[PDB]
């Protein structure tokens, strides 16, 4: 139960320059966010949001799969805590999702996302694109239930 | 004979109060 | 009895300037005693998919018009709006985006397939269904 | 003494 | 509506006419109507057989929504006769860049190169490729926020128009893999420009790419330029492509 | 801040 | 024909092995496969190497699939009179 | 009151009538199509629809095409208006996978019989093909769909489906062949041969339609072909544990070690060894493939029966292309005029990632097959041809071994690659049976006469010029000893040489070499 003094921290420890240290944080606070809501921990989820924007512009495409593949049930839990942090959500998920598939596109591929469009071990990017799907339809059924 | 001088300058960016920067590798 | 012209008209109508006559008259006792629009809920199905620009406004305003007085058509209606999403003429999309969040407020059961599907638009086309979504859920809390 | 990374 | 035709006449006239030639004339005939100061935007739309009398009477009586309605249903039905056109693919494209659909607008855009070349394989001929089309592209994907790729199509210009290149490359709300169109960007000086924006803004790993990318010793700017015009058509036959790929 | 009275918990007034 | 005199004489029963047979028997199902005229899928279900080296289930299951590119039905076109 | 009120339950009468009674099946047919004429958007649709969505058995299709009589007697648009709405069910939630496997089932054997049928269709012309012409658009993701039996049903009306008056969309056709490629690499993955039959059949159908359908067709095909994946069916590729075992039996002073280097000690080192043989199998359907599309149709039956069809040169072109690109995007030395071999010595490291993909992927050697049976694609990958060649130099100065069969890869290699330059027509055959030599000579010897091959090469630098079209066959011939040149020359009276120094062991050779 003393662990929400971590919202103390949770800025540092965003700021600290490793990657997995980043995703710690990130996850970190997710689960902090379901647990108590406090207006600090919105300014928090807030600041970790536009944070995940900024490594999305700056990040190489190896580094951004080794990165977004862990933080996106983070973003679920960001949209089950807060609904106003809602519409920031929707447009970091599309943005990042058109960018990874236009690294699908750049580079040849076989199972064909583009195709896959009206509904293993495979490549990255393939994965990262049905990562995003996965969290979008989460966040769907997530907020038909939760009343 | 002043060497370059790296920064951790506020990163400013829309869509913990505007003032925030991820800290760069040195 | 006095309704099978007009839709006989619409059915028979293959013009722009006939239809849109046509509609604009369903407009009219569409304003008054809305509830004969079951009528003609097919007629506004295919000219959904049809191509024309104020038809389509007129087909949406319509529609809206006819959920409103009965919710109970929307399982009738969703697989039209479906392939209106799913078109590739980047009209009809954009018109059926614009009017999504009104249509998944009064369907209430099938707004996680017609999200998705709005997602993945969103995701392999190129434009943004951002704050149509938002705004869709915020209304559904 | 010492309350966070030292280079930050 | 005075006249011989009423609109809906001509227009069912014109759907059972199918003859190419006469369609791409009166089709030809109808842009130019709907060109004449239909609007402030000059956008003129490009055409083959430009003979029409440019004096406008009556320009208050005539109705430019009619006719941008006419145009786009006969773009229609001459796309639904054969997709295999070049000139009506470019046309429907300059309609839909009035129309600020600038995804359709591309999406034609590539449809008009892939008809005209076999899928790029060939360089892709300039006259249907001009640099008014290539700049139309460059808006469309600007507004599109694809900056990378419009950096690449500037690449694509005659002329490289390196100060919107640089204007493209200011922003960071990007949207199109930056780090993935490196290796198609073939001209030194935008990469140089490139490398310095990525130091400047302290994104080293970007920057190593852009610098690995440069020493690529397929193009050195001091070849025979053989080696490196065939270098620019592979890249740019496989941009292409990519672009083909993502879109439709 | 408080490490041990949680955020859902009165404050002490004075 | 000439394939399958060619084949007839290049492998004896008696002095192959297990492996041979497979090989053989593989190789002459792909040429099935690769064929369409099913005149000639009968033939060459029809010679007797490929009743030796294939067995009966095998070759009917192959037969099955090249009658399934078959597309013969029968279909009335005259409406039913109830009355 | 009866008709408007069955209205609402027209489906589950469609049920009923596919449920088949004695003579009700009938009576419902029959109150169907009246209900049908009666009605004003005139449910046909609807009642089409539902009766190929749960129709099984041609009984039921028969029904179908009985009351598709008396509906086009009655009104028209049927088959369209159905197309669309079935379609849109189908692409929406609803219409599960037995369902719509059913339905897109019952529209192939539609389509087949309309194909065919002399008597039937001509009474009951339906148009079927031109129907499904007309909505091709959306029938690939239903190539992609995941479920199984929906992929193959798509598959076989893709297969045995027509096209419209103007052949496809550009757009379509990208998507027809990424779909296509796709659905014939995963059924490669799973049935087999079996399997992709149906998937080259819809191939080799929509690549007979425009040249540049056939460019894209093989493109994508060998790419996909030699991607990361897809590869292997071809050619093959703590802390509660540390403290329990830790801080090295002393206690009270250090631990041994004063670190790491990294993770250390790569774990797995697993090798590859799942099958080679039909592995030979999946190449051959490949090739197959390939042949079925770059094989022009003709049909002018050349020879009595033996005549084999000529390929195209212009597909053989892409197919060499699209290789070169795939395996080595440089082009520096891309000229087809050939540099000497300081330039190869210069330019070795690019070789040495050519020679390396070769390795790995061994079907690149049947591709340069079939580009040996292409005139003119030899020129095209002169280029890879270059880059082998100096691979194979190098490891052959590099060998110290007397014999030369102690590198069986490179032996292997070092002969086909001759053996497709020999099919390739731009050596004389003796030089052809250099490959054959090259078991029983000495690594020196080998590395020598490539020399030789390489100076040859050199001097009749391979061009798309000198192969002269016959209007007897189309087959382009290059004319030996019209070049000036000629035949080896220098190079055969160096072989001579080779072989007369190495009569030991080549006699029998040298009766084959003989006199050019």
């Amino acid at each position: 139960p003393s662990m929400h003094i971590c919202l103390d921290f949770i800025p540092e420890l965003i700021a600290q320059p490793e990657l997995e240290k980043q995703i710690f944080a990130i996850q970190l606070l997710s689960h902090l966010c379901i647990q108590y809501a406090l207006p600090k921990s919105l300014s928090v989820a807030r600041l970790a949001v536009n944070v995940m924007g900024t490594l999305l512009t700056v990040l190489t495409q190896a580094k951004r799969y080794a990165f977004f593949m862990p933080t996106l049930p983070s973003l679920v839990s960001f949209c089950r805590a807060f609904p106003p942090l809602y519409e920031d959500i929707m447009s970091l998920l599309i943005q990042i999702g058109q960018v990874c598939a236009s690294d699908v596109a750049t580079q040849t591929r076989d199972i064909d996302p583009i195709i896959t469009r009206l509904q293993g071990s495979m490549d990255p990017d393939v994965q990262l694109c049905h990562c995003i799907e996965r969290t979008v339809i989460e966040i769907i059924n997530m907020s038909v239930s939760g009343i | 004979g002043k060497k370059v001088v790296q920064e951790t300058g506020i990163k400013v960016r829309s869509r913990e109060y505007t003032g925030f920067q991820v800290a760069l590798l040195n | 009895a006095e309704m099978a012209p007009y839709m006989k008209r619409l059915s028979r109508g293959q013009t722009v300037e006939d239809l849109l006559e046509v509609l604009s008259d369903i407009d009219e006792m569409s304003r008054r005693r809305p509830e004969i629009l079951s009528f003609f809920s097919t007629n506004l199905q295919r000219l959904m998919s049809s191509a024309e620009e104020c038809c389509r406004n007129l087909a949406f305003s319509l529609a809206l018009r006819s959920m409103q007085n009965s919710p109970s058509i929307a399982a009738a209606f969703l697989p039209t709006f479906m392939y209106c999403l799913g078109s590739q003429d980047f009209e009809v999309v954009q018109t059926a985006l614009r009017n999504l969040p009104e249509y998944a407020l009064l369907c209430q059961e099938h707004a996680a397939v017609l999200l998705h599907r709005a997602f993945l638009v969103g995701m392999y086309g190129q434009m943004d269904p951002s704050a149509q979504i938002s705004e869709a859920l915020r209304i559904l809390h | 003494t010492s309350p966070s990374y030292s280079p930050t | 509506t005075l006249g011989i035709m009423y609109r809906s006449e001509l227009l069912s006239f014109i759907k059972k006419l199918r003859e190419p030639l006469v369609l791409t004339i009166i089709l030809s005939l109808f842009v130019k109507l709907h060109n004449v100061r239909e609007d402030i935007v000059n956008d003129i739309t490009a055409e083959h057989i430009s003979i029409w009398p440019s004096s406008i009477p009556n320009l208050q009586s005539v109705d430019f929504e009619a006719v941008a309605i006419t145009v786009k249903e006969l773009v229609r039905y001459t796309l639904s006769i054969n997709p295999n056109n070049h000139s009506w693919l470019i046309i429907q494209a300059d309609i839909y860049f009035a129309t600020n659909q600038y995804s359709a607008a591309l999406h034609y855009y590539l449809q008009a190169g892939a008809v005209c070349s076999d899928f790029f394989n060939k360089a892709v001929p300039p006259d249907v490729y001009t640099d008014q089309v290539i700049k139309r592209m460059i808006k469309c994907c600007s507004l599109l926020n694809c900056h990378t790729q419009v950096a690449i199509l500037c690449q694509f210009l005659r002329e490289i128009d390196y100060k919107t290149a640089f204007k493209s490359l200011q922003e960071q709300n990007s949207h199109d893999a930056m780090d993935s169109y490196y290796d198609y960007i073939w001209d030194v000086t935008i990469l140089e420009y490139l490398t310095y924006l990525h130091h400047k803004r302290g994104e080293t790993d970007k920057r190593q790419i852009a610098i690995k990318a440069i020493g690529q010793t397929e193009l050195n700017a001091s070849n025979p330029e053989e080696v490196l015009q065939l270098a620019a058509q592979r890249r740019k036959k496989k941009f292409l492509q990519a672009m083909a790929k993502l879109y439709f | 801040t408080s490490p041990s009275y949680s955020p859902t918990s009165p404050s002490y007034s004075p | 024909d000439f394939l399958l005199e060619v084949c007839s004489r290049s492998v004896n029963l008696e002095k192959a092995s297990e492996s041979l047979k497979g090989n053989m028997a593989a190789f002459l199902k792909n040429v099935c496969l690769g064929l369409e005229d099913l005149q000639y899928v009968f033939m060459i279900s029809s010679h007797e190497l490929f009743i030796t080296l294939l067995k009966d289930e095998e070759r009917k299951l192959l037969v099955d699939q090249m009658r399934k590119r078959s597309p013969r039905v029968n279909l009335c076109i005259k409406p039913v009179t109830s009355f | 009151p009866f008709l408007d009120a069955l209205k609402n339950h027209v489906g589950e009468l469609c049920g009923e009538t596919l449920r088949l009674e004695r003579k009700r099946f009938l009576w419902q047919h029959q109150l169907l199509g009246l209900l049908s004429v009666y009605t004003r958007p005139s449910c046909g649709p609807e009642a089409l629809g539902h009766l190929l969505s749960r129709a099984r058995s041609p009984e039921e299709l028969s029904l179908a095409t009985q009351l598709y009589a008396g509906l086009v007697v009655s009104l028209s648009g049927l088959l369209p208006l159905a197309f669309r709405s079935c379609l849109a069910r189908v692409h929406a939630g609803t219409l599960q996978p037995p369902f719509t496997a059913r339905f897109l089932r019952n529209l192939a054997l539609l389509v087949g019989w309309e194909q065919q049928g002399g008597e039937g269709p001509a009474a009951l012309g339906a148009h079927f093909g031109e129907s499904a012409s007309a909505h091709l658009s959306d029938l690939a993701p239903l190539l992609l769909h995941p479920e199984e039996e929906v992929a193959e049903a798509a598959a076989s009306l893709l297969a045995i489906c027509p096209f419209p008056s103007e052949a496809l969309s550009p757009s379509q056709l990208l998507g027809l062949v990424r779909a296509g490629v796709h659905r014939f690499f995963a059924s490669l993955r799973l049935h087999g041969p079996p399997g992709v039959a149906s998937a080259c059949q819809l191939l080799t159908r929509l690549s007979q339609t425009s040249p540049a359908g056939l460019k894209a067709v093989l493109q994508l095909l060998v790419e996909g072909a030699l991607h990361r994946g897809n590869t292997e069916l071809f050619g093959g590729q703590t802390n509660r544990r540390h403290t329990a075992a830790v801080p090295g039996p002393g206690g009270i002073w250090s631990v041994f070690h004063a670190g790491v280097i990294g993770r250390g000690l790569k774990p797995p080192k697993f090798v590859q060894s799942r099958n080679q043989q039909e592995v030979i199998y999946n190449t051959q359907s490949l090739l197959s493939l390939l042949v079925h599309c770059c094989s022009a149709p003709g049909g002018t039956e050349c020879g009595e029966c033996w005549g084999a069809p000529i390929l195209s040169p212009e597909a053989a072109k892409a197919v060499a292309v699209t290789l070169v690109e795939s395996v080595c995007p440089d082009a520096a030395g891309a000229e087809l005029a050939w540099p000497p071999e300081e330039h190869a010595r210069a330019t070795v490291e690019r070789d040495l990632r050519i020679g390396r993909r070769f390795r790995e992927q061994p079907l690149l050697f049947e591709l340069l097959k079939l580009v040996a049976a292409a005139p003119p694609a030899l020129c095209y990958c002169s280029v890879l041809l270059r880059g082998l060649l100096a691979a194979l130099l190098g490891h052959w100065e590099a060998s110290r071994h007397p014999d030369t069969t102690h590198s069986p890869w490179h032996l292997e290699a070092s002969c086909t690659l001759v053996a497709v330059m020999a099919e390739g027509s731009l050596l004389p055959p003796a030089l052809g049976n250099m490959h054959e030599v090259f078991s029983q000579l000495a690594p020196f010897e080998v590395r020598l006469l490539l020399l030789s091959v390489w100076g040859f090469l050199r001097e009749h630098g391979p061009l798309p010029q000198k192969f002269i079209f016959q209007s007897e066959r189309g087959r382009f011939i290059r004319d030996f000893s019209r070049e000036g040149g000629g035949e080896g020359g220098p190079h055969l009276a160096v072989l001579h040489s080779v072989l007369h120094r190495n009569i030991d062991r080549l006699g029998l050779f040298s009766g084959r070499f003989q006199a050019p």
